[PDB]
């Protein structure tokens, strides 16, 4: 009944849907590639932010993950791009 | 000015704000692969006259 909540997709945002993610896909290895930083760290720090309202883990992995003060400087530097990048 | 209405594909996708400017050099629809469906021959200004849905918010 949650399931019956959320509605189908037309022929067409079944399509455009795709579209940002393989882009977001590309992206996010075009920031790795300036930035320095590595695609599996950058799509964390992103979803960090567009899930991470609470969802940064509770505890980081016991401190394998970083969840702290961490994101926000990783975010920062993204945010401290030149608009191209 | 002239007229004329280009019929954007399914599989396509438009790179245009609500009736912003638009240059003799420039593409407009982006579609599956570039096939001679949407170049830019004049200036102008393109209007979207027809959304098959609409989300409010």
């Amino acid at each position: 009944h949650e399931i019956g909540q959320v509605p189908l997709l037309t022929l067409e945002e079944e399509v455009e849907l795709a579209r940002k993610v393989e882009e977001g896909m590309e992206a996010i290895k075009k920031l790795s590639e300036i930035t320095g930083l590595d695609p599996d760290l950058i799509r964390e720090v992103v979803r960090a932010k567009i899930l991470g309202s609470a969802r940064v883990r509770h505890i980081p992995g016991l401190k394998e993950t970083l969840d702290p003060k961490t994101v926000e400087e990783i975010d920062q530097k993204l945010k401290s791009l030149p608009k191209e990048h | 000015t002239e007229p004329k209405d280009y019929r954007v594909q399914p599989h396509m996708n438009v790179v245009v704000p609500e009736g912003a400017r638009v240059e003799a050099g420039d593409k407009i629809v982006a579609a599956i692969d570039p096939e001679e469906e949407v170049i830019a021959e004049a200036e102008g200004v393109v209007h979207l006259h027809e959304p098959a849905s609409i989300l409010v918010v």
